[PDB]
């Protein structure tokens, strides 16, 4: 039943990408800046809403995978 | 007028990261400084803020040889010469330095590339924003 | 444009960045000028127009060479020269400073890339709309 | 025929835009000028109507060196000298300045790129047609 | 052609566009627009009949050089001479003047773009047909 | 910086790196270690930064010239010298180092490889990160 | 500090693997060598430890040419002579060595490609890791 739920919680995911994002240091003004940025514009999307980036620097991909056969497994 | 001493300071820093520029008149060096200030932010820096407009300025002064003599450059800047000789006294040839690949116009000169990797450790290179209400 | 203290400032920014302008007619730098400002937006900048004025200008003068006409010239404007040597005195070899696979035609000379850079922080360079009613 | 002194200004403007055609006989001017007017409708930019004929009526004169001598010129039009040389006193060589890519021929000059930034602004540079009942 | 004096105004309107004709012949001229006016239709334009025929008379004579053939020449259609030099005179070197690699066979001469964009003006490129009944 | 030890523990190092740099005066040294303190992170090593700070201060400085700039010089950062030569004399040839197709821009001196496998083994270059709350 | 006569056979034993290093001074050694001895661990190898890091040592020294003379070195390090010749006693070209393939600054020179399979044959080329919990 857990795998079965973590399962449900893992059905989509969501990945961006920024060309040099590893100069970011560790637990600093800067990194704390950033992630708030990124929770903040990940609530307000949605079906209704988008997002913007830039070409050169970041891209923005989604990864989707498929249930089915966990009631009857149960 | 962004702050005197400031640029006094950052002209200043200039010069002394590259020796080449003290024979240079000051007042293009200011007038450099104060047109390259347009681009940089102030509160994404505000410590290293004069180190970050010293760099945009130089990039921006040695980008494709926009900055030359005072007259004796003569009235040619879309023609460079590759290479010239005298006839039995010496001869010289020339070429390019960076062989830039992306078009970005920031990795294409190494004062360019370090203000793009100091923005990319103080603030970062990502833009992501969403509609508000 | 709208008075003449805009374009007397205008054309003072440009010779204060190219001193080798001190010695080009000043009616011709109007010319050019009043050529230019057409294609600058006050609302956009407003603060820096004078700024947007002369970088545009300078990239529009230079763009393949257009200012090289002075008062005697021929109509050279359709080819280049490569070289040129006497036979046994001396020997000299041009060339194309940039090269542009891009097509944009504003990533040309280094005032247009500077320019594109200014209209990208001062207003993006994109252009979003929806029809009306 | 084309409004006569809206003519004059055009090319008055063509001459103090490019000084080196002071010295082309005056018809010629009003032949090109009055073939370019075809081109180029009223209604879209009426305001700088003079700006943008002078400017068609350029990139057609330096399109591919259409604009030529009077008579020195030889029946060698489809040809053209890539170098030359005489033997103890001189030699040249010649080669191509722009390098298009896009085969559109407007992306050919420096004078054809400006008036497509103009009409880009001043109408647009699209064509959105539906069926009438 | 369907007139005289229309024939006459064409080629007059052909010498003022380019001064190198006033040499050839006459009959030559009345021969090759004769030729010429077969191809443009004149119920596309019905003003512009004049510069049409010019442009693409033109445009014709010029292709690949076909008026190089003078009373005296011979049978050198097939073949381009590159480079022509005496041994210790001087010498001379030859080239094509555009390239074409697109293959419409009509953006080979600025003539020939020109009446392009003209025939697009007055009605555009397309064709479309619908079998009847 | 935090103190003049480490400073001038980070130049002797640096010049036991490069014995060339002995006879560099020192002051062109301090700033470019003060420029290059601008880029490391302490917390990270915090065993090694004055070996990591003496390293990334040396590619910096040598990633295409800009410590080349001594007292005397030009404006020769845009343009590098292919070859030289006297006409009956001798002669000599130059060119690049080394090829960069990366672009990574990091790996253009053997201290920037350095410094990356360096920083991979004191703390990996992975930036990986989620939002919080 | 590692241990003082592990580090003087590590220099004895890349002394006597390349002859040529005796004739350096032996201060500059034990400094490249207390500089590349931060990379390698100690329970990886743990019997071949000297070999290990005199062969990434010498990797190191040799990676562009980086170790160079004490004081007839001159300050270009970005530029390689590729060819020099005097008039009528001697002439010599040079080019590079390797030509790596997969930019890995290991595989870039023998010594690096030594060291790379000695790590290979005792611990691997693997890093597998879950997260702790």
């Amino acid at each position: 039943e857990s795998l079965a739920t973590q399962i449900l919680r893992r059905k989509q995911q969501a990945v961006w990408k920024v060309k040099g994002l590893a100069e970011m240091c560790d637990d600093d003004d800067a990194q704390y800046a950033a992630r708030l940025r990124l929770a903040q514009v990940d609530d307000n999307s949605g079906v209704g809403r988008a997002i913007g980036i830039d070409a050169e620097t970041e891209e923005y991909d989604v990864l989707n995978s498929d249930i089915s056969g966990v009631p009857e497994f149960l | 007028i962004m702050n005197q001493e400031t640029l006094i300071a950052a002209v200043e820093q200039m010069r002394k990261l590259v020796p080449a520029l003290r024979k240079v008149p000051d007042e293009t060096l200011y007038a450099w400084v104060e047109m390259a200030e347009l681009f940089v932010c102030q509160k994404t820096f505000k410590d290293a803020y004069v180190k970050a407009i010293a760099l945009y300025a130089l990039h921006l002064a040695f980008l494709d040889g926009a900055l030359k003599g005072e007259d004796e450059d003569l009235e040619s800047y879309s023609r460079r010469v590759t290479s010239f000789s005298l006839s039995g006294e010496f001869s010289q040839t020339f070429g390019e330095v960076t062989k830039n690949q992306s078009g970005n116009m920031m990795l294409s000169t190494p004062w360019g590339k370090m203000f793009e990797q100091l923005k990319a450790r103080r603030r970062g290179r990502f833009a992501l924003m969403t509609g508000l209400r």
